[PDB]
């Protein structure tokens, strides 16, 4: 019941994990004195993305167990928008006869 | 032919820096630790990476069928 608000920011989850991936897999890499600055970076990179990529099917089990709950979606929040078009409209046209 | 008198004079000093010489015992310790972190690397590339291939090619090739 929380999937819905927080499977609406899918690609905000996803991006802000891969960020604060590669910087706890940074941190890490880095505390090891012996290494030159370009081979920690990709190994980083390396692991965060690895972390991210893994993540990226989760959030794909997850869209369907968010797909069982609202069934056929991008086409029924269209007729929502369409109802709320309509009564728009005859909210105002009657007004305009007796106004 | 005529050598100005500051030809034969030394030119830089005193030839045993502790910082070169241990520069140089560190060449070792690169190499050591490289010698780790291939065989690491390795290691991950063998467990990791070749399962997920196979895995990935059998799904592709049911789709691709």
């Amino acid at each position: 019941k929380f999937v819905e608000g927080l499977s609406n920011n899918k690609y905000k989850i996803i991006t802000g994990a891969w960020a604060a991936s590669l910087y706890g897999s940074w941190v890490i890499v880095n505390k090891d004195p012996i290494m030159t600055k370009a081979q920690k970076i990709v190994q980083a990179r390396m692991y965060a993305q690895f972390i991210t990529v893994g993540l990226l099917l989760a959030s794909v089990g997850l869209s369907m167990y968010e797909n069982k709950l609202h069934p056929n979606k991008q086409k029924v929040n269209e007729m929502r928008r369409w109802e709320n078009a309509l009564r728009v409209a005859e909210e105002e046209e009657r007004l305009e006869k007796e106004g | 032919s005529s050598l100005p008198p500051n030809a034969l004079k030394p030119a830089f000093g005193p030839p045993d820096k502790v910082a070169a010489q241990k520069f140089k015992e560190s060449l070792m310790a690169t190499e050591k630790h490289a010698k780790d972190t291939s065989n690491m690397w390795v290691k991950i590339s063998v467990w990791v990476a070749l399962p997920a291939i196979a895995l990935t090619a059998v799904n592709t090739y049911f789709v691709e069928k």
